């Protein structure tokens, strides 16, 4: 549902590059230039990246159990 | 009060790299401390306490777990890349989790490893034969190659055996490299001096 | 002609190259649950009573 | 004791005792929850 | 203008986006109960007569217009209020709106004392509503509306709440009605035989099949009969004719034979005239049909009137049931003898049973109204006799008390609820397997469960022929989608634009027809139907014509341009017989396709422009088709149609193949449905391998829908980390998967590596694991309620007390709270209590009635609710929370057939890694790639090895051309990497290059719900049965393992008699029992005195103990039971 | 314990095992005891019984257990044989040119229960110690068993020219005394067939040995292909151009000649041959020329393969696969059938709406010229589904009447 | 349900000997090691030493199940040597070359960082 911390085949940390990923391509990056401009080079890291569905904005559309 | 149940933040917590550079030497496991269930000999408190208040979505990262030790704190949250995500809270959605950092290595679990990779080679043109090619000219060269472009493998050595070892060890940010490596050969040594005491005991006790 | 009975289990079914032909890899749930009644002598004296 | 739960539809704090039909008193909805234990559950970050 | 081929796959994946964009996945299902609430209802409530009752003063009480209002609910106190579906599934209440009808009572005495009272709005049930639909509180709603109700906005919809349960209806196949069908059974009577289930319009009363056959040969010739229904006799076809006003022989073949040219046919009715002679007058011939029927009456005048009933009632009603219809009756039985003679001269092939064509789908909407006509049937008859009971007695009654609710609400509750498509009382004769559980375990089970069809064949039947894909399945059904179980090729898959139709009045047609150059059946002479063409309606030959072709092309305009024809009407001509058939009913699988000009699309490049901007100018699929470019077809009409795979079909060739086409695919891809179209590369596996997957898509893990948070499901699975795969098809883009994924991209290595992956298994990396790889939730919902049924006994939530509860088990009930519910956050193991409920006895005063959870889970308590059910007691649901972590048993499978379970786990360091420190996810084995052929495993990994390093995600859409191995492979050789996939590994054990290179790569894998732990099961002494004290049934019942005949025959030819007598007597029943040594039979033993003696005998000294299983003395005593008298005589 | 897999077929379906306790929650079975059992490890679950008495514990000992198991009565061969993997690498493993060096033969013999702990003299001494795969196996065959096999790709024509007992390609198995003088191993020498080393061990060496001769095989064979790995990939589906070449040659000869078939039949240029009529006289000309035509395009690809084709590895050793396997992969996956005849005209004198009316080509009655790799075209996609529906059915058919 | 814990690959159990030497029948001046709670991290190293030793006539290693966690090494000497001193001496070969690599990457270390 939401980014993996670690990259699941190498260990890298990959949790702190959602955020930039998705900036980058909005800033009109192609995935493959955003994915090289993070630093993702094998292409374990660049699958955890270009394959993730961030479920937990579609979750967050829910109004929580407690005001 | 998040979207994500508990055991799902405990795991992504235990995957947050904590710089361990001088502690972990001086930590304990808390197997060999004589402590309760911990002590600040053998762990390290964290505390986390968000509370997403305002209407834009807050983002719990790893800049959000505070510790007792300035020396063991998470490593994007060291003093640019940015910081591990953790959770993302709605308006009303709370987090508040008390954690405890503990001494440990890969063969536990794979969030005490310390590497984001290691690449290791040997033998970079294919001299030993420890490969066989069916088609040598389709495969690309290593980065380490010394062969002219026209040559797609070395002169098969029948007297080869592999040395010159390439390494390429990356950090997850816990240990700085080198520290990874020093770390590696002193650990690979004591466990074989500790290998060499209990054969001492078995050669005498027989 | 058919029926159901005590003492058995089931559970899937996984390789292993290193057990022989004549072996079967057990959990130990399953063999915790599954007891063997065996018969007391000054033989087994002392393992039985251990166990 | 007290028992309090937390309604489906306000999200309201409120008591109610056995033998109660189980309405909340601020919106009268008819789904209730109840609150988080304060027991000490601990997970390894495995 | 016209679409270039370099631009053709955007184009068509532009119309086929905006047509999921305009209908969906489950359109089918809103439009079948769309049109049963709109059109049904109404219907089925004004084709009931009006029931009129008198002893003196009358009563009709004719019912004229229904209401349906929006779904609510009434509590205690009566309040309505909007309910709404989340509030239904966590109530268990039932999503139904209340249907009232107006009715209209007018008083009759004498003296024209005539007086109308009408009462509007008479509640006369609750109709359950299907979700999204028209009548849905959900209807229209945008996605923040629906978030804000807790309700996903990718949920379809489609399904009904019926008791908190989500139930869907499986669309039912049955051979359509009015259609004339000649087959010839081998073994039989008759040669061949003409069959026509026949059905008015507004059904009424069930088809009425009437056959018309020929004895087969073998008196002098072949002679033609006619089974009517209600007669028990076959009846000559001649006689039927006679006794409908034609007895002239000339007549009857004027009927019969439109050419008068062809001795052939002549000879060949000619046995069938001169074996109805002696019967030559219409009352005479209704006579014999009523003395042929199963009651004679001694009267020949009743009889005839039976048999003038007969033939205007049940012999054809779809032609009409009105009177004065026998021209109509006589020409289309004359149909059914002509085409019975063209089959057995062999100018017509024989009908196909299994062309779906032949075939109508029978969905929610037509289900419903069975029902529905049914139920109100029985209602009416209620009021009938209560009614009665009052006016016997000569004063007035209150219609709102006599009719009782509970028919409609009930009825429809009970089968949506059970399944049982019938009446509750014939649970029998009630066909079962419609409306089952909507499944819930993954967006694709749903999707496909919405989608699904059922052809009701009956499992236990071993014929191939309805189990063969048939050729026109083609677009209709998903090749690939069906169970490898029992029920092969009998559960069925919608493709994905198919569209069942929903139905439409031939009103409309049949006018134009009139005012266009038809001439009717009534008005013509037979001698010009020769040359002319029949014109169908509905089955109901309506006319001739002359013209068939500009006919057909008036038709086919008149369709193209949304005017008085619409769209779901087929329109086939048959050309060789000049039949032209004409079809507005509901069932028709049809899809959309590209109508072709001379040899040119009719879509141009101005309406792909339009469609890009599909969201400004609100451009969408309707003007698409109302463009006269997209066209709906059905199986019937693709008969006559000439289709091009592809826009490059219609360019000229060095050699045409037809040049003459008249429609093309939108895209080929569309034949697959819901879980085929997520196969990537399904063109390159074997086709088992797609079906196995197509199965597997349904068991794999994911987020089977947004709003898992607040549903309380009994089984739910939820991926921690579901990933959208590298290697898509533009199919998913539809199905949500993207949205919803169901797997993760694992980097997996195809290699012997260790022997632990061999025979369908794979090697798992235990640091990806750890990282929370395939990683999953597990939710189990407990529901539990407090019944109050009498003060004789109550229940009730409270914590137990060890002195007042009798049946209290030895675990603890400190978890519970006062109020007798656990927490959340409560850490709970297996056999612990979740709910403390107890209930007041006639250890005192209350018995212990607790709920335990199901035993061996070890999960924690995710949330507990607590509402009132519909009665209105306590009523408790509390979801508990297992994570499951991947392990060795655990089923994972790719897309492509290549199930297997986890074998070893080993750590990053033990498992073998490239030159940069890549280890593989997954490792499985080489050999279960070469029998298999799953080649698509193969390119998809390596297409997924391109995207990966690329940043892209891979096209692996089906027939693309634009995509094969050598292109991916040459783009891969760009990324440094060998151009096959392949990567020197090196041994993670010894660091050793493995001498062969290894092909390794990212594949969509999937998790499955068949994990090892809910699996494992074991059992020592545990619970037996009451009735026969052997191990129970289960793991749930901690039950024994079943020691069958086939193991008892093995352990036979074992020669293992000890085993054998263990399993079969000493491990499941042992017992004794006591035997008079005179009679054999069981005598009376009594242990603790030591006095053993038979009734029967009058002995007490030679009583024997016998040791036999307990099942063999319940045997003997069943014997007994039945006066049989097994002497188990010891000497 | 005895263990059990349903249906039970037959008396192997329930063998005796001996409990062997593992950390994790599934049933581990020996990968030889799979074929009994027919087990396979996607998903398959089996039933433990535990006897109760020492009778039965006796009594399963002596007659049940999974030695006293591996020739069946049946057909009097072994039930039991070398399997995948094992298969494959041991097929490798004696080719000619496997030369092992002294610390991976130490490695090796480390996994040998019936090891005398004497390392066997080298058949290379110089200039580098080399062992060869068949002087291991050799270690592995028990006692002093004498056997002579022929690898499956034996040459039939070797037997009578010259070299018939110094094989050229390694073929022509010869064991002495327990020694794998020569050939390759593979399903012939290993598998469950009459004859085969695994039924000589059992006949002349007891169970007791057998089992470790099998035991022994998975092990050292295992812990080899660790060294030399076994996979399978792409470039395995993939042929020469001139191979493609080849293929789409005879492909269009045949489509040609279909062609003519059917313009003579249009001229009445087609007589029919005695008992049968000239509809069938047709479709058996048709059928002949597409099967030549399947056939010569698989010959193609067979021979277009390598040595290091791992398709052609796991053929060769018969550990899974056949020849028109391969073919169907790269050369042309051929005729799909419903009912033993071509794809019938489902529409109107049609098998679907894109064909004309009366088309008795290959194409429109279902004719796959394409190969897996390749990919099949939207008719050939829906008439192999239609093909694979008619196996799935018989698969689920024919169970309820075989069983009763 | 059955997972053992992570530890007890690497921790031994109470009682448990860490390193157990049994003399080998079969031939001559030869011994089995069985040592508990390691896997082929050491068991390669150590073989690969052995190997090395010319008084050493096998050396080999093999962890018996991977789901067990322990490893046995085979080692053959010659008459004049022993397999226990062969052993030994392996193991205190290994800990000098690591000794001497983990001086010599600190003296790399030092270099790079400073020039
Ligand atoms: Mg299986
Ligand atoms: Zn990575
Ligand atoms: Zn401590
Ligand atoms: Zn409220
Ligand atoms: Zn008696």
């Amino acid at each position: 549902m939401i980014i993996p911390v670690r990259c699941f085949t190498c260990g890298k940390i990959v949790g702190n590059k959602w955020e930039a990923y998705l900036g980058l391509l909005q800033a009109e990056y192609t995935e493959g230039d955003a994915l090289d401009a993070l630093g993702l080079k094998r292409y374990c890291c660049r699958r955890m990246l270009l394959a993730h569905v961030d479920l937990i904005e579609k979750l967050l559309n829910y109004a929580p159990l407690e005001k | 009060s998040s979207v994500l149940h508990d055991e799902f933040i405990a795991h992504r917590l235990g995957l947050i790299p904590l710089t361990s550079d001088d502690i972990v030497d001086k930590l304990q496991y808390s197997r060999d401390c004589t402590c309760e269930e911990f002590c600040p000999e053998c762990s390290v408190e964290f505390t986390l306490d968000v509370r997403c208040n305002e209407d834009q979505t807050r983002h719990v990262t790893s800049r959000d777990l505070i510790s007792n030790s300035p020396r063991v704190i998470p490593v994007t949250s060291r003093n640019e890349q940015d910081d591990i995500l953790i959770v993302k809270l709605r308006k009303g959605q709370e987090l508040r989790l008390r954690a405890y950092a503990k001494k440990g290595f890969g063969k536990e679990h794979a969030k005490w490893n310390p590497t984001a990779g290691v690449a290791f080679e040997y033998d970079p043109d294919n001299a030993l034969r420890h490969t066989v090619y069916p088609k040598p000219e389709e495969w690309p060269k290593s980065e380490y190659s010394e062969l002219d472009e026209d040559e797609s493998q070395a002169p098969y050595d029948p007297n080869g055996k592999p040395e010159r070892f390439y390494y390429n060890v990356e950090s997850c940010g816990s240990l700085r490299p080198e520290t990874i490596v020093l770390s590696a050969l002193s650990g690979l040594k004591k466990k074989l001096s500790d290998l060499q005491t209990q054969l001492s005991h078995e050669i005498q006790s027989d | 002609m058919g029926k159901r009975v005590d003492f058995s289990a089931r559970t899937v079914i996984t390789p292993d190259p290193n057990l022989s032909i004549d072996q079967v890899g057990v959990p130990r749930s399953i063999a915790a649950n599954m007891t063997f009644a065996e018969i007391v002598t000054p033989f087994n004296i002392d393992r039985l009573q251990e166990l | 004791q007290p028992m309090i739960y937390i309604c489906g539809e306000c999200h309201t704090e409120n008591e109610i005792k056995s033998r109660d039909p189980i309405r909340c008193r601020e919106c009268g909805y008819r789904i209730m929850y109840k609150k988080r234990t304060k027991r000490l559950v601990v997970f390894d970050a495995r | 203008d016209e679409i270039t081929p370099d631009l053709w796959q955007e184009a068509c994946w532009i119309v086929i986006s905006s047509y999921f964009d305009e209908k969906g996945l489950v359109r089918q299902q809103l439009d079948s109960f769309d049109e049963f609430i709109q059109m049904s209802v109404q219907r089925i409530v004004e084709d009931a007569p009006p029931i009129d009752l008198q002893a003196p003063p009358r009563y009709l009480l004719k019912f004229e217009q229904i209401y349906l209002s929006k779904p609510t609910h009434w509590e205690r106190d009566g309040a309505p209020s909007p309910m709404m579906p989340n509030e239904a599934r966590l109530r268990n209440l039932t999503y139904s709106a209340p249907l009232y009808v107006d009715i209209t009572k007018t008083v009759i005495k004498e003296g024209e004392e005539q007086l109308q009272t009408q009462h509007q709005k008479t509640f006369i049930g609750k109709i359950p509503i299907m979700l999204r639909s028209t009548y849905c509180l959900l209807n229209g709603l945008t996605d923040r509306d629906l978030c804000e109700l807790n309700e996903c906005p990718l949920d379809p919809g489609g399904y009904f709440i019926i008791n908190g349960s989500e139930k869907v209806l499986i669309a039912q196949e049955k051979m359509a009605t009015n259609t004339v069908y000649v087959f010839a059974k081998k073994d039989s009577k008759y040669a061949y035989t003409g069959e026509c289930r026949s059905c008015l319009e507004n059904s009424s009363r069930p088809t009425s099949t009437i056959w018309v056959s020929m004895l087969a040969r073998g008196a002098i010739g072949q002679r033609i009969v006619a089974t009517l229904p209600y007669i028990k006799q076959e009846v000559p076809i001649i006689i039927v004719f006679r006794a409908l006003g034609f007895v002239s022989d000339r007549d009857i073949l004027e009927h019969i034979i439109y050419d008068f040219e062809d001795p052939e046919m002549m000879e060949m009715v000619k046995p069938s005239l001169d074996e109805a002679f002696v019967i030559q007058e219409q009352n005479v011939a209704l006579n014999f049909i009523g003395s042929r029927g199963a009651k004679p009456g001694v009267t020949k005048e009743k009889r005839i009137k039976y048999a003038k009933e007969v033939l205007q009632k049940e012999m054809l009603p779809h032609v009409g049931v009105s009177d004065f219809c026998e021209t109509k009756k006589a020409y289309f039985l004359g149909y059914m003898v002509h085409r019975l003679l063209l089959a057995a001269l062999g100018r017509r092939e024989l009908d196909d049973r299994d062309h779906y064509g032949n075939k109508r789908l029978d969905l929610a909407g037509p289900l419903l109204a069975f029902l529905f006509r049914g139920m109100f049937k029985n209602l009416l008859k209620e009021v009938r006799i209560y009614a009665q009971k009052f006016i016997d007695r000569g004063k007035d009654f209150n219609l709102e008390l006599a009719i009782k609710t509970r028919i409609i609400s009930d009825g429809l509750k009970y089968s949506l609820a059970t399944g049982n498509w019938g009446d509750q009382k014939k649970a029998h004769q009630a066909r079962a397997g419609v409306s089952q559980v909507l499944n819930r375990l993954t967006f694709a089970s749903t999707l496909s469960h919405l989608r699904r069809l059922n052809s009701p064949i009956g499992r236990d039947g071993k014929l191939a022929k309805p189990r063969q894909l048939h050729n026109t399945l083609w677009g209709m059904v998903c090749p690939a989608e069906t169970p490898e179980g029992h029920a092969v090729g009998l559960v069925k898959n919608l493709a994905l634009m198919a569209y069942i139709s929903v139905g439409s009045q031939p009103s409309p047609i049949l006018e134009f027809l009139e005012e266009w150059s038809m001439e009717n059946l009534e008005e013509i002479s037979p001698a010009a139907i020769a040359d002319a063409t029949k014109i169908f309606v509905n089955g109901c030959w309506v006319g001739i014509h002359k013209d068939p072709e500009q006919l057909m092309n008036t038709l086919r305009k008149l369709r193209r341009q949304m005017d008085i024809i619409v769209s779901e009407v087929s329109m086939i001509r048959d050309i060789r017989e000049r039949e032209i058939r004409i079809y507005t009913d509901a069932g028709r699988i049809c899809r959309p396709l590209l109508i072709v000009e001379k040899q040119k699309l009719l879509l141009k490049k101005r309406h792909i422009d339009q469609l890009k901007e599909r969201e400004y100018n609100n451009y969408s699929w309707q003007d698409l088709v109302a463009s006269g470019v997209v066209e709906y077809i059905d199986t019937l009409e693709e008969e006559t149609v000439m289709l091009a795979m592809t826009p490059d079909d219609l360019q000229e060739k060095e050699v045409a193949y037809c040049s003459t086409y008249t429609h093309c695919e939108i895209h080929p891809s569309m034949i697959l449905g819901v879980c085929a179209s997520i196969i990537p590369f399904p063109d390159h596996n074997q086709s088992p391998r797609n079906t196995y997957q197509s199965a597997m898509g349904k068991q794999a893990m994911g987020v089977y829908i947004t709003n898992f948070h607040v549903r309380m499901d009994t089984l739910a699975h939820v991926l921690y980390y579901p990933q959208k795969p590298l290697v898509t098809t533009r199919s998913m883009e539809y199905l949500r998967f993207r949205e919803l994924p169901a797997g993760i991209n694992s980097i997996v290595a195809i290699a012997s590596y260790t022997g632990y992956n061999q025979e369908d298994s794979v090697i798992m990396n235990r640091s990806a694991v750890d990282r929370g790889f395939f990683r999953s939730v597990f939710y189990r919902s407990y529901k539990e309620q407090e019944s109050k049924k009498g003060f004789d006994q109550e229940e009730v939530f409270e914590k137990p007390t060890r002195e007042t509860c009798q049946g209290m088990r030895h675990a603890i009930y400190d978890k519970l709270d006062d109020d007798g519910l656990i927490a959340p956050g409560v850490r709970v193991s297996g056999d612990d209590v979740i709910i403390g409920k107890t209930v007041t006895l006639p250890r005192y005063t209350k018995r212990d009635c607790s709920t335990f959870l199901r035993t061996s889970e070890t999960g924690i308590v995710d949330q507990v609710m607590v509402t009132l059910n519909q009665e209105g007691y306590k009523f408790c649901k509390i979801r508990v929370r297992s994570v499951r972590i991947p392990q060795i048993g655990d089923k994972f499978a790719s897309r492509h057939g290549q199930k297997g379970t986890c074998g070893i786990q080993y750590r990053q360091e033990d498992m073998p890694f490239t030159c940069e420190g890549i280890t593989p996810d997954i490792i499985i084995n080489p050999h279960a790639i070469p029998s298999r052929m799953t080649i698509g495993h193969l390119i998809e990994c390596l297409q997924g090895k391109v995207s990966a390093n690329k940043g892209e995600i891979g096209d692996a859409t089906p027939f693309n051309d634009a995509v094969n191995v050598q292109k991916i492979s040459n783009l891969l050789s760009d990324y440094g990497y060998h151009l096959r996939g392949n990567e020197v590994l090196y041994n993670g054990f010894t660091g050793r290059k493995i001498t062969s290179q290894i092909f390794i790569g990212p594949t969509y894998y999937q998790r499955l719900k068949h994990m090892v732990d809910d699996k494992i099961h074991s059992r020592a002494r545990g619970p037996i049965q009451i009735l026969n004290r052997q191990p129970m049934e289960g793991r749930s019942r901690d039950g024994g393992l079943r020691f069958g005949e086939m193991e008892r025959d093995c352990q036979i030819a074992h020669g293992a008699a000890q085993f054998l007598r263990e399993r079969l007597f000493e491990a499941s029943d042992p017992y004794q029992v006591h035997v008079c040594n005179l009679c054999g039979i069981m005598a009376i033993a009594n242990t603790r005195t030591h006095t053993y003696e038979c009734r029967g005998c009058r002995n007490k000294t030679q009583i024997s103990l016998v040791r036999m299983p307990y099942a063999c003395k319940l045997l003997f005593q069943e014997l007994m039971s039945m006066s049989i008298a097994p002497r188990m005589m010891s000497v | 314990v005895i263990f059990n897999r349903q249906p039970t077929l037959h008396k192997m379906s329930m063998m005796g095992h001996r409990v062997r306790i593992l950390p994790w929650s599934t049933f581990r079975l020996n990968l030889s005891v799979t074929t009994p059992y027919n087990a396979d490890f996607d998903g398959d679950e089996m039933n433990l019984h535990l006897p109760q008495s020492l009778e039965t514990r006796a009594e399963i000992q002596e007659l049940a257990m999974v030695p006293r198991m591996i020739v069946t009565p049946q057909s009097n061969r072994p039930v039991m044989g070398i399997v995948q993997d094992t298969l494959t690498a041991v097929r490798k493993f004696t080719k000619r040119d496997v030369f092992l060096e002294r610390g991976e033969v130490m490695n090796l013999l480390m996994f040998l229960s019936t090891w005398d702990g004497k390392v066997p003299q080298p058949a290379i001494l110089k200039p580098r110690p080399l062992w060869t795969g068949k002087q291991i196996f050799s270690l592995i065959i028990p006692g002093h068993i004498n056997c002579i096999r022929t690898h499956s790709t034996h040459p039939d024509d070797e037997d009578s020219g010259p070299y018939k007992h110094i094989s050229p390609g390694d073929t022509k198995v010869v064991v002495e005394n327990g020694e794998l003088i020569m050939g390759i191993l593979c399903k012939k020498s290993l598998g469950t067939s009459a004859g085969s080393l695994v039924h000589i061990s059992y006949l002349e060496m007891g169970h007791d040995i057998t089992r470790l001769f099998y035991s022994n095989i998975q092990t050292v064979i295992n812990n080899w292909l660790l060294i030399e790995g076994h996979t399978i990939g792409i470039g395995d589906s993939i042929a020469d151009s001139k191979t493609y070449q080849d293929i789409q040659n005879t492909i269009k000869k045949a489509k040609q000649d279909v062609i003519e078939v059917i313009e003579k039949a249009h001229n009445n240029e087609l007589e029919p041959t005695p008992g049968n009529t000239l509809r069938q006289t047709f479709e058996n000309q048709v059928n002949r020329i597409l099967n030549d035509a399947r056939d010569k395009t698989g010959s193609s690809a067979q021979k277009s393969l390598s040595e290091y084709n791992n398709f052609k590895s796991m053929v060769v050793s018969g550990a899974k696969g056949s020849k028109i396997n391969i073919s169907q992969v790269i050369a042309v996956v051929g005729q799909q059938n419903v009912e033993g005849k071509r794809i019938p005209f489902g529409f109107k004198h049609r098998t679907l709406p894109h064909f004309i009316k009366d088309d008795y080509g290959p194409e429109s009655r279902g004719f796959v010229e394409n190969s897996y790799l390749a990919g099949l075209t939207p008719t050939e996609f829906f008439f192999h589904a239609m093909g694979g529906r008619e196996g799935l059915i018989d698969t689920a058919v024919k169970t309820a009447e075989t069983g009763y | 349900m059955n997972a053992p814990p992570a530890f007890e690959s690497f921790l031994l159990f109470e009682g448990e000997k860490k390193i157990t030497i049994n003399k080998d029948t079969k031939v001559p001046n030869a011994c089995l090691f069985t040592i508990n709670k390691e896997d082929h991290t050491l068991g390669n190293i150590i073989k690969s030493q052995l190997l090395k030793d010319p008084q050493v006539l096998f050396a080999g290693y093999k962890v018996p199940h991977p789901l067990e966690h322990k490893i046995i090494i085979r080692v053959q000497t010659t008459p004049d040597y022993s397999p226990q001193e062969a052993f030994t001496n392996a193991i205190t070969d290994l800990i000098s070359e690591l000794s001497l690599l983990e001086e010599r990457f600190r003296v790399a270390i030092k270099d790079k960082q400073e020039g």
